[PDB]
C-alpha cells in the first residue's frame, strides 16, 4: 500500500 | 455533445462575478509553474561549475537562481491556494441561495411526485460538486498541461535522442491509467447499489419487528442478511485485488524506464555529447513527467462527472412550474361571499381520477357553515380548494364575485386562513410560531390570541414565558397543545374567511365552540370540517358530502 | 479499549504471514537509493563493466522481488479484513434481533438504522484502510532508521535533534486550520436542516404567503458562513506556506553539514547521495503516519458503540425447550393484570380470566382503546404479564420452544405490514420448510385472494415494493388472511379482519368462522366491530377499562339489558 497526497487546491 | 456545451457557457456564466478573484489566482498558477521548472535547469549547472574554479560571475549567480525560484515557487503555490478556496466557497453560496429560491416556486404538485431524499441530495451534496469544476477541475488541469509541455521542451534542448525514447512508452502510461479509472468508477458504482440492497434488508426487519416476532422469523432475516453482506464482501475484493494489481503494473513498469535510460544515456556520455550536469538535469525531469500524466488523466475523467453532477441541479431549477398567472387586485371592500359553481378537481399527480362531481354550495358572511362526510370522501380537498392551491379541472371558485386566482398572493392568504388537519410546528420560539408569516406584531397581539385559543394558561408553565424554544419538528409540546397552537395561529392574522379543519381532532372542539359559536364574529366567514353530525348544529346550514357530491 | 478489540484471533496465522512479508518488501524496496550511491561512486573513480553488470542486476531482482511481496502480503490481508468485518457486521445484526420488544418502541427507528448500517461498515471500512497504512509506513519507517545508523551517525543523529523542532510548527498551524473546515462543515450541515425543513412542509408555507420569509431565513445562515470563510481561506495559505517552508529548509540543513564532510575526505561522495535519499524517504515515512494517526485513534473512539450494543442482555426470557407433537388448542387466564413496563404506573389490563376451546368461537368487543388490541399481545408472546398467570395446554408459553409456538398461534394485526418480496413467499412468510404449490393455491381458496391474486400478469410472482403500494386496504385484509392460514394454526386470533372488507372475502370468514369442518381442532378469538359475527359468536365478553364487565353466551346478555342493548339500539 502507498499513501495518495490528496490533490492541491 | 453539443448538451455538453451548453452546460460549459453555463457554469462560465456562473463565476463571472468573481472575474478579479480569478485573475488573481491565474497569475499565481503561471507565475508558480515557471518557477519549479526552472529550479532542475539550475541544478544541473551547479554540477558542472562544480569541475572548474569558484568563480563569483557564474556559482554565485546559479546559486542566487536557486533560492530566488525556489522562493518564488513556493510564496507564489500558497497564494494560488489562498485565491482559489475562496472562489469555491463564494461560488458554492451563490448556487445554493439560487437554488432553494427557484425551487420554491414549484406548484404543489411537484413536492408531492418528488421524494424529500432526492431534493436533499441536490441542495446538500450535488451543489458542492458542481463548485468544484473551475478552482479544482480546471485549475489541475491547467496546471498540469502546461508543466508537461514544459518539461519536453527543455528534455528535447538537452538530448534529443534521449527524449525521444520517454514517447515511446507513453502511450501504455495513457492507457493503462485510462482502463483503470474506467474499472475503479464500474465498481465503486456497484458497491453503491449492493450496500442500499444490504440496507433494504435491515429496512424490514427493524421496523415491522411486529410482524417478524409474530411468526418467528429472527433466523430468517438474519439469514438473508447474512447472505446480503456475502455479495458485498465479493465486490470489496475485488476492488482492492484490481487497485493491488495496478500498482504492481506501475512500479515494473516505473523500474523498466528508468534502467532505459541509465543506460543508454551513459552510454551516449561516455561518446561526450553529454555532461554530467546536463545527465542530472535530464534524469529529474523524467521522474517528473511521469506523474505529471496520470494526473492530466485521471483529472479529466473527474470533470466529467462534475458536469454530469451539474446537470441535475440545472434541470430542477428550469422546470416551469405550473400555477396560474399571479394577480394584482387587492380591494379593501372584503365581505367574504365565497361561491362554488359545478367544481370538478382531479388531482395532477394522479389524473382522470375524479374527487368532485359538480360541487355548488354559497358562503355567507355572518354564518356558521358545517361540512361533514366519512373518512376520504375528500372533505380536505375542499379546504385545499379555497386557498388557492390548486386548479379546479372544471367549474370555478368565486370570492367576492372574482375568481380566486385574481387576487394578490399576500393579500388572499392573510384574509383566508385555515387550519391544517395534521398541524405543524416549525423549530422556532413559540412567539415566532404564532406569528408565522408576519412582518410585524407587537407582542400584545400574540397574548391575546393565546388567550382567545386557550393557548395563555400554559404559556407560563415553562419559563420566558413566549420566547421559550421549541425543538425540531415540533417533537417537544403535546398534541392537544398543538393544535392549539395552530388555532391561535390563524386568530392573530385577523382574517376574513376562516376554515378549521379538526375532523379526527377532538376533544378540544368543545372547547373552542362553548366560549365562542366557531369563533362567529357576524362579518366573519367560518367553515368547521367534523366527521359526526351530532357535533355542530352550531352552523346555521348544513351540506353532507359523499364521494365528491352533496346531499 | 483494545483488550475488547483483541478480536480477529482465530486468524493469527493469516495475519503472522502477512507480517513477515511486509518487513521482506520493506527491506527489499530500500536497493534503489542503495544502488544510485553505489553508481555514482563507480563514475568518480571508474571500474570494470562487470561492477556496472553486478550492481544492476542486484538492483533488478531486488527492486521486482519487492513488489512482487507487496501485492502477494496485499491481497492477503484485504482477504482475511473482508471476513471479520463480514462476521461481525453479521453478528451485531443477530444481537438487535435478539433484544426485547421494548427496545424497539420509544426509542427511533433511525437510530437503531444509523448503529447498524454505516455506523459498522464506515467504521470498519475506515480503520481496516487506515490501519495497513499505520503498519506498512511504520515498517518502513523503523527500517530505513535500521540503515541510517549503520551509514553514518554523524549526521543521522543531527536529523533527530531538528525533526521535533521542525515539525511542531506545522502540526500547530495545521491543527488551526482543520478547526476552521470543520466549522464550516458544520454551519453548511445546518443550513441544509433549515432549508430542507420548510421544503417537507410545502402546504403549510404556502398557505401563509411566507416563500419570502423562508428565502431570507435561508440568506441569514449563509451570510454567517461568509463572514468565517475569509479566516478560513487565509488559513489555507498560511498552512501551505509553513509545510512547504520547513520542508524546504530541512533539506538544506543536512546537506551543508555533508558537504562539510564530505570535502573533508571523512566519507566519499558515495554514502552522501545514499544517506540524502534516504532522508526523503525517513521524512515522508513520519509525516504520513503523523496524519493517519487521528484517523485510527477516532475510529477506535467510536467503536465503543458497537460493542456497547452487542454486550447488553436482552430483558425477555429465553425460549423454552418442548416441542410436544400434538396440541389440543386449549388456553386458559387466570386472573393476569398486564401493564405496559415502558410506564408501569398505569395498569393497562387488569382481571383477567376466560377460557378457551376448540370448536368455539370467543369474541371481545369493547369501545375505542381500553386495551382492546393489548389482550392479542399477550397470547402470542410478545409481553410478559406483570401479574397473573398463563396456561397453554397445560403449560406456561415462555416453557415453549419459539419458532414452534408462533407455527401454532397465528395472528392478523389491525394494519397488517407487508414486505417487499415476492408474493409467493410472502403468503408462506417464516415457514421452516418450502410448502409445495398446493398449499398457496389453498391458502388463497380459503381465504377469498384468489380472485384478485390471480388477475395479476404475474400471478403469484408478482412483485410488491415498499409500504404496500400495488394493493389497497381490502387487499391487504386478504393477503394477510392467508399468511395465518397455511400452517394450520391451533389458536387463532383475528383482530380487525374487515376494517375494509365488504365483499366476498367477508362472507368466506364467516365461512371459516362457523361452518368450516376444520373448526374443531382450532380455537378463535374474534375483535371487529361488526355485530353480525358477534351475534353468532359462541361466547361474547366486554371489555371496558381493562377489566371484564360482563360475561356470558349471546342471548344470556340482552336479557341482562347490559352494555350489549346500548350501540345496537344505537
Ligand atoms: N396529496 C394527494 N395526492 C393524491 N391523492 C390525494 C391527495 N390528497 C388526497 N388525495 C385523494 O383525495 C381523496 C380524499 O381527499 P381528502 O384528503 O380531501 O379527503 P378527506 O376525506 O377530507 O380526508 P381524510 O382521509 O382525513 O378522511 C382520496 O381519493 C385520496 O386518495
Ligand atoms: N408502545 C406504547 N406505549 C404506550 N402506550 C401504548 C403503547 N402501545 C399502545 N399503547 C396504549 O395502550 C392501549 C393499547 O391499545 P388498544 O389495545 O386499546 O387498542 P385499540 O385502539 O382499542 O384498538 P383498535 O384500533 O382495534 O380499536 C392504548 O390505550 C394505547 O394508547
Amino acid at each position: 500500500r502507498r499513501y495518495q497526497k490528496s490533490t492541491e487546491l | 455533445q453539443v448538451n455538453n456545451k451548453v452546460l460549459m457557457w453555463r457554469l462560465l456564466k456562473l463565476s463571472r462575478p468573481d472575474l478579479p478573484l480569478l485573475v488573481a489566482a491565474f497569475f499565481f498558477l503561471v507565475l508558480a509553474v515557471l518557477g519549479e521548472t526552472l529550479i532542475p535547469h539550475y541544478s544541473g549547472r551547479v554540477i558542472d561549475i562544480l569541475g572548474g574554479d569558484f568563480d563569483p560571475h557564474a556559482f554565485a549567480s546559479a546559486i542566487f537562481f536557486m533560492c530566488l525560484f525556489s522562493f518564488g515557487s513556493s510564496l507564489s503555490a500558497g497564494c494560488r491556494g489562498g485565491c482559489f478556496t475562496y472562489t469555491m466557497s463564494r461560488i458554492n453560496l451563490r448556487i445554493r441561495e439560487q437554488l432553494f429560491s427557484s425551487l420554491l416556486r414549484q406548484d404543489l404538485g411537484f413536492f408531492q411526485e418528488t421524494k424529500t431524499g432526492e431534493l436533499n441530495s441536490r441542495l446538500s451534496s450535488d451543489t458542492t460538486l458542481m463548485s468544484n469544476w473551475l478552482p479544482l477541475n480546471a485549475n489541475v488541469l491547467l496546471r498540469s498541461l502546461v508543466k508537461v509541455v514544459g518539461l519536453y521542451g527543455f528534455m528535447l534542448s538537452i538530448s534529443p535522442r534521449l527524449t525521444l525514447l520517454s514517447l515511446l512508452h507513453m502511450p501504455f502510461t495513457i492507457a493503462a491509467e485510462k482502463v483503470y479509472n474506467t474499472r475503479h468508477q464500474e465498481v465503486l458504482r456497484e458497491i453503491q447499489d449492493a450496500v442500499a440492497r444490504a440496507g433494504q434488508v435491515v429496512r424490514e426487519a427493524v421496523g415491522g419487528l411486529q410482524t417478524v416476532r409474530s411468526f418467528g422469523a429472527e433466523e430468517h432475516e438474519v439469514c438473508r442478511y447474512k447472505e446480503a453482506l456475502e455479495q458485498c464482501r465479493q465486490l470489496y475484493w475485488r476492488r482492492d485485488l484490481e487497485r493491488a494489481l495496478y500498482l504492481l503494473v506501475r512500479r515494473v513498469l516505473h523500474l523498466g524506464v528508468q534502467m532505459l535510460m541509465l543506460s543508454c544515456g551513459l552510454q551516449q556520455m561516455q561518446d561526450g555529447e553529454l555532461t554530467q550536469g546536463s545527465l542530472l538535469s535530464f534524469m529529474i525531469y523524467q521522474e517528473s513527467v511521469g506523474s505529471y500524466v496520470q494526473t492530466l488523466v485521471y483529472i479529466y475523467g473527474d470533470m466529467l462527472s462534475n458536469v454530469g453532477a451539474a446537470e441535475k441541479v440545472f434541470s430542477y431549477m428550469d422546470r416551469q412550474p405550473n400555477l396560474p398567472s399571479p394577480g394584482t387586485l387587492a380591494p379593501t371592500t372584503l365581505q367574504g361571499v365565497v361561491k362554488f359553481q359545478d367544481v370538478s378537481f382531479a388531482y395532477p399527480n394522479r389524473p382522470d381520477r375524479p374527487v368532485l362531481k359538480g360541487l355548488t354550495f354559497t358562503l355567507r358572511p355572518g354564518e356558521v357553515t358545517a361540512l361533514v362526510g366519512p373518512n376520504g370522501s375528500g372533505k380536505s380537498t375542499v379546504a385545499a380548494l379555497l386557498q388557492n392551491l390548486y386548479q379546479p379541472t372544471g367549474g370555478q371558485v368565486l370570492l367576492d364575485e372574482k375568481p380566486i386566482s385574481q387576487y394578490e398572493h399576500c393579500y388572499l392568504h392573510s384574509q383566508v386562513v385555515s387550519v391544517g388537519q395534521e398541524p405543524v410546528l416549525f423549530s422556532g420560539s413559540v412567539r415566532n410560531n404564532i406569528a408565522y408569516g408576519l412582518q410585524s406584531c407587537e407582542d400584545d397581539k400574540v397574548m391575546a390570541a393565546a388567550q382567545a385559543a386557550h393557548a395563555d394558561d400554559f404559556i407560563q408553565e415553562m419559563e420566558h414565558g413566549i420566547y421559550t424554544d421549541v425543538g425540531e419538528k415540533g417533537s417537544q409540546l403535546a398534541a392537544g397543545q398543538k393544535q392549539r397552537l395552530a388555532i391561535a395561529r390563524a386568530l392573530v392574522r385577523d382574517p376574513r374567511v376562516l376554515i378549521l379543519d379538526e375532523a379526527t381532532s377532538a376533544l378540544d372542539v368543545q372547547c373552542e365552540q362553548a366560549l365562542q359559536d366557531w369563533n362567529s364574529r357576524g362579518d366573519r366567514t367560518v367553515l368547521v370540517i367534523a366527521h359526526r353530525l351530532q357535533t355542530v348544529q352550531r352552523a346555521h346550514q348544513i351540506l353532507v358530502l359523499q364521494e365528491g357530491k352533496l346531499q | 479499549v483494545r483488550r475488547l478489540l483483541g478480536c480477529l484471533g482465530s486468524e493469527t496465522r493469516r495475519l503472522s504471514l502477512f507480517l513477515v512479508l511486509v518487513v521482506l518488501s520493506s527491506l527489499g524496496e530500500m536497493a534503489i537509493p542503495f544502488f544510485t550511491g553505489r553508481l555514482t561512486d563507480w563514475i568518480l573513480q571508474d571500474g570494470s563493466a562487470d561492477t556496472f553488470t553486478r550492481n544492476l542486476t542486484l538492483m533488478s531482482i531486488l527492486t521486482i522481488a519487492s513488489a512482487v511481496l507487496e501485492f502477494v502480503g496485499d491481497g492477503i490481508y484485504n482477504n482475511t479484513m473482508g471476513h471479520v468485518h463480514s462476521h461481525l457486521q453479521g453478528e451485531v445484526f443477530g444481537a438487535v434481533l435478539r433484544q426485547e420488544t421494548e427496545f424497539f418502541q420509544q426509542n427511533q427507528t433511525g437510530n437503531i438504522m444509523s448503529r447498524v448500517t454505516e455506523d459498522t461498515s464506515t467504521l470498519s471500512d475506515s480503520l481496516s484502510e487506515n490501519l495497513s497504512l499505520f503498519l506498512w509506513y511504520l515498517v518502513r519507517g523503523l527500517c530505513l532508521l535500521g540503515i541510517m545508523l549503520w551509514g553514518s551517525v554523524s549526521l543521522t543523529m543531527v536529523t533527530l535533534i531538528t525533526l521535533p523542532l521542525l515539525f511542531l510548527l506545522p502540526k500547530k498551524v495545521g491543527k488551526w486550520y482543520q478547526l476552521l473546515e470543520v466549522q464550516v462543515r458544520e454551519s453548511l450541515a445546518k443550513s441544509s436542516q433549515v432549508a430542507i425543513e420548510a421544503l417537507s412542509a410545502m402546504p403549510t408555507v404556502r398557505s401563509f404567503a411566507n416563500e419570502e420569509g423562508e428565502a431570507q431565513k435561508f440568506r441569514e445562515k449563509l451570510q454567517e458562513i461568509k463572514t468565517l470563510n475569509q479566516k478560513e481561506a487565509v488559513a489555507y495559505a498560511v498552512n501551505s506556506w509553513t509545510t512547504s517552508i520547513s520542508g524546504m529548509l530541512l533539506k538544506v540543513g543536512i546537506l551543508y553539514i555533508g558537504g562539510q564532510l564530505v570535502t573533508s575526505g571523512a566519507v566519499s561522495s558515495g554514502n552522501l547521495v545514499t544517506f540524502v535519499l534516504y532522508q526523503m524517504q525517513f521524512t515522508q515515512a513520519v509525516e504520513v503516519l503523523l496524519s493517519i494517526y487521528p484517523r485510527v485513534q477516532k475510529a477506535v473512539g467510536s467503536s465503543e458503540k458497537i460493542f456497547e450494543y452487542l454486550d447488553r442482555t436482552p430483558r425477555c426470557p429465553p425460549s423454552g425447550l418442548l416441542t410436544p407433537l400434538h396440541l389440543e388448542g386449549l388456553v386458559q387466564f387466570q386472573d393476569v393484570s398486564f401493564a405496559y413496563p415502558n410506564r408501569p404506573d398505569v395498569l393497562v389490563l387488569q382481571g383477567l380470566t376466560f377460557t378457551l376451546r376448540p370448536g368455539e368461537v370467543t369474541a371481545l368487543v369493547g369501545p375505542n382503546g381500553s386495551g382492546k388490541s393489548t389482550v392479542a399481545a399477550l397470547l402470542q408472546n410478545l409481553y410478559q404479564p406483570t401479574g397473573g398467570q398463563l396456561l397453554l395446554d397445560g403449560k406456561p408459553l415462555p416453557q415453549y420452544e419459539h419458532r414452534y409456538l408462533h407455527r401454532q398461534v397465528a395472528a392478523v394485526g389491525q394494519e397488517p405490514q407487508v414486505f417487499g418480496r415476492s408474493l409467493q413467499e410472502n403468503i408462506a412468510y417464516g415457514l421452516t420448510q418450502k410448502p409445495t404449490m398446493e398449499e398457496i393455491t389453498a391458502a388463497a381458496v380459503k381465504s377469498g385472494a384468489h380472485s384478485f391474486i390471480s388477475g395479476l400478469p404475474q400471478g403469484y410472482d408478482t412483485e410488491v415494493d415498499e409500504a404496500g403500494s400495488q394493493l389497497s386496504g381490502g387487499q391487504r385484509q386478504a393477503v394477510a388472511l392467508a399468511r395465518a392460514l397455511i400452517r394450520k394454526p391451533c389458536v387463532l386470533i383475528l383482530d380487525d379482519a374487515t376494517s375494509a372488507l365488504d365483499a366476498n372475502s367477508q362472507l368466506q370468514v364467516e365461512q371459516l368462522l362457523y361452518e368450516s369442518p376444520e373448526r374443531y381442532s382450532r380455537s378463535v378469538l374474534l375483535i371487529t366491530q361488526h355485530l353480525s359475527l358477534v351475534e353468532q359468536a359462541d361466547h361474547i365478553l366486554f371489555l371496558e377499562g381493562g377489566a371484564i364487565r360482563e360475561g356470558g353466551t349471546h342471548q344470556q346478555l340482552m336479557e341482562k339489558k347490559g352494555c350489549y342493548w346500548a350501540m345496537v339500539q344505537a
